[PDB]
């Protein structure tokens, strides 16, 4: 009844008490990751049939 | 024309069919002749924790059938100091002290009634019901039982199933024939009525009543009644399959042999009495007891024939005036008169009198009126010609009373009172039942359209087809049962060894959640189906199922008619439809049930599942 | 009362959490990525068609070798394929016909699955002597098993319709940790790269970040207006995507503790059933109930391409670890390898 209600606020306090970074920071890190691995993505840049296991290997 | 048992896979369908009707119990299977035969087979050959119990049970059954006390005195001792005895009382489950004390009590005092070891019987069953019976259900003997039960529950007789021979009697509606059933070879009598002349003379009231009375009577294997085994009909014929009696009736033999003596009459009367006690115990009145309805067999023994005019007084007493004149009791003849089995004890006296004199005791001087005998039955009291004996009179005096309150067999004990008459003092009724007495007369061998049927009249004979389970199983047991099992056994081992070579060897219906499986035909193509909680898979021979039908894909399951054959019609979502055809009626019933339960349950379930159900 | 402020106090933290998140919303992912070139039109072709399942396909999961993949179907079977040859390595009839999910152990030694039977079954592939049989039946959930993922050969995480998730010790066969918090059926879950965290998506329209060891909920993400059917981690593990019945995918960043972007189009009205990133995380592939698989620009939120090769719902998909191909499972009983 109230033991669960007591349970809820304790959870919210644990979720409220966290360090948050700026979205500008987090968004840049994501973009930086994509750029640093764009060359390793076969779905992004279609690879030669020689290196494609589903075409000619 | 030979009997072909369905493959053991029929168990999957049959077991669910029987359990639905609660037919899968120890008592219900044990009570059946084929059921018992297969059960004893399993117990005597594939389970020794019950072998000695079955051996002892059969020894008691042999003992029960011994006639003379001379035999039972010796056998009772042999059975007691038998060492099947101290093989049971010297092992897992011995007989109770209270049971043994009763047996050795009667056995010691030198009285050996046929029901001597009855206390042992019940304790044996109390030991067979349960764990032992559960092991039987799991055995392949119950599987074979399902194979036989499938054949029985799928009996559809036609004139092609019988080899009809010479005529052996005629009636107002049809004829009687000597025939031989094709699959077993059992000699039967085929009473073929004709709906044309039936509807004409207003006879379906009798044709139906005879079929119902035969049902109430054709149980117990009574040696003194022409009992029915099967009942079926063609487009124009009503057919009863009855006991074969190719010896003519008594009215024929009476007029050709002359009047019978008291000794010759005592024979027929004795057998006729047992035939009456049979019906009366099953609350059935014959009402039409006359010399013409008494058939003789090849050996001269007799049976009561034509139950067309019989009645049931189990819950509702009869009243109307029915029967042949001169043989009708005052009670019945009196209408509005609740009159029961007391009407046959009167007809017996009238009939026996005609065997002695040559006519009814109320039809004097060739009179041909029909108020006729009704005057003398109610008013006058028939008074013997003193040619009879003091005992013969003492019988007919009691049988031909007008008072049911003072008539022989109507003052509490029924037939037991008639058997007790001084006229039958010389007879052993046990040996009368066994037909041990010599018949007085042994029959010489080899002698003795502008109407339309509407469908509504054909709807009177809707539930006419019937099959006495006791009769059919008995017929099978005493003919083809053992040999058919032998062939079927090796034919199944043959398929198994072949599947060994080919390599599988592993059942598709095991280790899963399969609900049921078996053969069906789609559209025709015959495939093996597997019913799961969410789909219906099927396959041909030579590979596991490549096709199926999801339960969610099924809309309805309706029974439809095609070529006079019942089929299951499956309506599928895409406006399509799927039609199935079962090999037997039991399979049609179970598949329609299991399929309806399956798709309704599945669709009910899928709707509650986010990932499974259909979204906008 | 004493339930007086415990509901008011609870509301205030929700305001503060929302306030703390707004304080971090200094810019958008869309604004940050306006300088990088678009991925252009993404176009793939079917390299393989896996035929075998007799009914609907509900789930699939790639092996770590980017060659073997397992799939669960309505026909009550698990099939382990060789995507290169399309040959079947294993066909595993299940004890229950109501399977909804399946998983492939990173070692390749085991595959797991479950459904309406409310249990997660572990299957040993490299066997005792030759065959393939049930090695463990994880019982505990009071609801159906919606998803499961191997941490290793003796640890697996599961989500259920019983509202909860759970960490299992396969050897002992009991639940090491229970993750309670959701208020609706948990539909999917995804393991972080470090396998020290994992996110879940339930029918309460919320995703939760869990600590595997401490067994606690660390962060809660909302925004969706309906059931979350699928969820997946971004390659670096600092973010994850979600698929909902609201016809929208969404990107959530952990360190920012909020949503970064929404992937949708006015033409797309059907629900998402599965989500997955390309190797670089630049592409967000999602399966839809309109028989299609839309490819989204994860950074710019544009629809780059569309995989249209099924005649029924795309119920699942997955990108290989080497990023060489995408597999799509459908209600048409077919799996296709796109490239
Ligand atoms: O039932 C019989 C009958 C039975 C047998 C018989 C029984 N078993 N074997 C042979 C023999 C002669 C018969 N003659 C006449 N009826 C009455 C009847 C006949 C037909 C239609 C209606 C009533």
């Amino acid at each position: 009844s109230i033991a669960q209600a007591r349970k809820l606020v304790e959870q919210l306090k644990m979720e409220a008490n966290i360090d948050r970074i700026k979205v500008s920071k987090a968004a840049a890190d994501l973009m930086a990751y994509c750029e640093a691995h764009a060359k390793e993505d076969p779905l992004l840049t279609p690879v030669p049939a020689s290196e494609n296991p589903f075409r000619e290997k | 024309k030979k009997i072909l048992l369905p493959e053991p896979s029929i168990r999957s369908v049959m077991q669910k069919y029987l359990e639905d009707r609660g037919e899968v119990t120890f008592e219900k299977i044990f009570s059946q002749k084929l059921g018992y035969l297969l059960f004893r087979d399993f117990c005597l050959n594939h389970l020794e924790e019950a072998r000695p119990l079955v051996e002892f049970y059969e020894e008691i059954k042999k003992y029960e059938k011994l006639e003379t006390e001379e035999e039972r005195v010796a056998r009772s001792r042999e059975i007691f100091d038998s060492y099947i005895m101290k093989e049971l009382l010297a092992c897992s489950h011995p007989f109770s002290k209270s049971a043994t004390e009763h047996v050795q009590g009667h056995l010691g005092k030198k009285q050996v009634p046929p029901d001597l070891f009855q206390p042992y019987i019940e304790e044996i069953c109390q030991n067979l019901r349960g764990d032992v019976f559960q092991k039987f259900i799991e055995s392949d003997k119950f599987t074979r039982f399902c194979q036989w039960k499938n054949v029985e529950l799928n009996i559809h007789l036609t004139m092609n199933d019988f080899s009809v021979h010479r005529i052996i009697g005629r009636g107002g509606f049809g004829e009687v024939y000597g025939c031989r059933k094709a699959d077993t070879g059992k000699m039967y009598a085929m009473k073929c009525l004709d709906k044309k002349r039936i509807k004409m003379k207003q006879g379906e009231t009798l044709a139906l009543n005879e079929r119902i009375m035969l049902s109430l009577v054709s149980t117990g294997d009574c040696p003194f009644i022409v009992c029915m085994s099967y009942a079926f009909h063609t487009p124009d014929k009503l057919s009863f399959i009855l006991d074969l009696m190719n010896g003519g009736d008594l009215h024929y033999h009476l007029s050709q042999h002359g009047v019978f003596s008291e000794a010759d009459m005592r024979f027929y009367a004795a057998e006729i009495i047992l035939g009456l006690e049979h019906m009366h115990n099953r609350f059935v009145v014959y009402r039409d007891l006359k010399p013409a309805n008494i058939l003789l067999d090849e050996h001269g023994h007799v049976r009561i024939s034509d139950l067309g005019l019989a009645c049931d007084f189990s819950k509702k007493k009869p009243h109307a005036s029915v029967g042949t004149h001169g043989y009708m009791a005052p009670e019945v003849l009196q209408k509005g008169v609740a009159y029961d089995s007391s009407a046959d004890w009167f007809s017996l006296g009238c009939m026996l009198f005609k065997l002695l004199r040559g006519h009814s005791p109320f039809r004097q001087h060739k009179t041909k009126d029909k108020h006729e005998i009704d005057r003398m039955t109610l008013t006058m009291a028939v008074e013997l010609p003193d040619s009879f004996s003091p005992e013969l009179r003492s019988l007919l005096e009691g049988l031909l009373q007008r008072d049911v309150n003072r008539r022989l067999g109507c003052l509490g004990r029924g037939a037991q009172e008639v058997k007790e008459s001084p006229f039958f003092r010389s007879l052993d009724w046990q040996m009368v039942f066994l037909q041990k007495y010599p018949p007085p007369l042994i029959p010489p061998r080899g002698e003795v359209k502008g109407i339309k049927l509407l469908d509504s009249d054909q709807e009177l004979y809707r539930n006419f087809p019937l099959t006495i389970s006791e009769r059919w199983q008995q017929e099978v047991a005493e003919t083809v049962f053992d040999t058919i099992n032998a062939e079927t056994d090796r034919l199944e081992a043959r398929k198994k060894a072949k599947n060994k070579q080919l390599g599988h060897e592993e059942d598709y219906a095991l280790g899963k959640d399969c609900i049921m499986h078996g053969y069906m035909s789609k559209m025709w193509q015959r495939r093996y189906f597997y019913l799961f909680p969410n789909r219906l898979e099927w396959r041909g021979e030579g590979e596991a199922p490549q096709s199926l039908l999801t339960m969610e894909e099924i809309q309805s399951v309706e029974e439809t008619q095609i070529k006079e054959r019942k089929c299951l019609l499956l309506k599928i979502r895409g406006g399509k439809q799927f039609i199935l055809q079962c090999d037997s009626d039991p399979e049609l019933v179970q598949w329609k049930k299991e399929l309806r339960d399956a798709y309704r349950e599945a669709q009910q379930l899928v709707q509650r599942v986010p990932k499974m159900k259909n979204k906008p | 009362s004493e339930l007086d402020q415990l509901r008011q106090e609870a509301e205030q933290l929700k305001n503060q959490i929302r306030d703390a998140r707004k304080a971090c919303a200094d810019a958008t992912l869309s604004q940050i990525t306006n300088n990088i070139d678009p991925v252009g039109r993404i176009q793939m072709r079917t390299r393989r068609t896996l035929r075998g399942h007799l009914a609907k396909i509900y789930a699939m999961h790639w092996g770590t070798d980017s060659r073997l993949l397992v799939s669960a179907s309505q026909d009550g079977k698990l099939i382990i394929w060789d995507s290169y040859t399309t040959n079947k390595v294993h066909a595993i009839p299940l004890r229950s016909s109501w399977v909804m999910t399946c998983a492939y152990a990173p070692s390749g030694n085991y595959v797991a699955c479950g459904g309406l039977d409310n249990i997660c079954s572990i299957y040993n592939l490299k066997t005792r002597e030759g065959n393939v049989r049930v090695s463990r039946e994880l019982a505990g959930h009071t609801g159906y098993l919606s998803c499961c993922r191997f941490l290793d050969d003796n640890q697996i995480v599961t989500s259920s319709g019983d509202t909860t998730c759970a960490l299992w010790d396969i050897e002992t066969g009991q639940q090491t940790t229970t993750f309670t918090g959701h208020t609706g059926d948990v539909m999917s879950l995804s393991l972080a790269p470090d396998t020290r965290l994992f996110v879940s998506g339930a029918c309460d329209a919320s995703a939760k970040l869990w600590d595997v060891r401490e067994g606690m909920c660390r962060q809660t993400f909302t925004g969706h207006e309906s059931d979350i059917n699928a969820i997946c981690f971004f390659p670096n593990g600092n973010a994850f995507a979600t698929g909902s019945d609201d016809a929208t995918c969404r990107l959530f960043d952990l360190r920012a503790d909020q949503e970064l972007m929404t992937y949708s189009h006015d033409n797309i009205i059907c629900g998402i059933t599965s989500v997955s990133f390309s190797k670089s995380g630049r592409l967000l592939l999602a399966g839809y109930d309109d028989f299609n698989c839309n490819v989204w620009d994860a950074l710019k939120a544009d629809r780059a391409g569309v995989l249209a090769g099924h005649d029924n719902r795309v119920s699942c998909l997955g990108v290989t670890d080497d990023g060489m191909a995408v597999a799509t499972g459908s209600w048409d009983s077919f799996l296709k390898i796109w490239n």
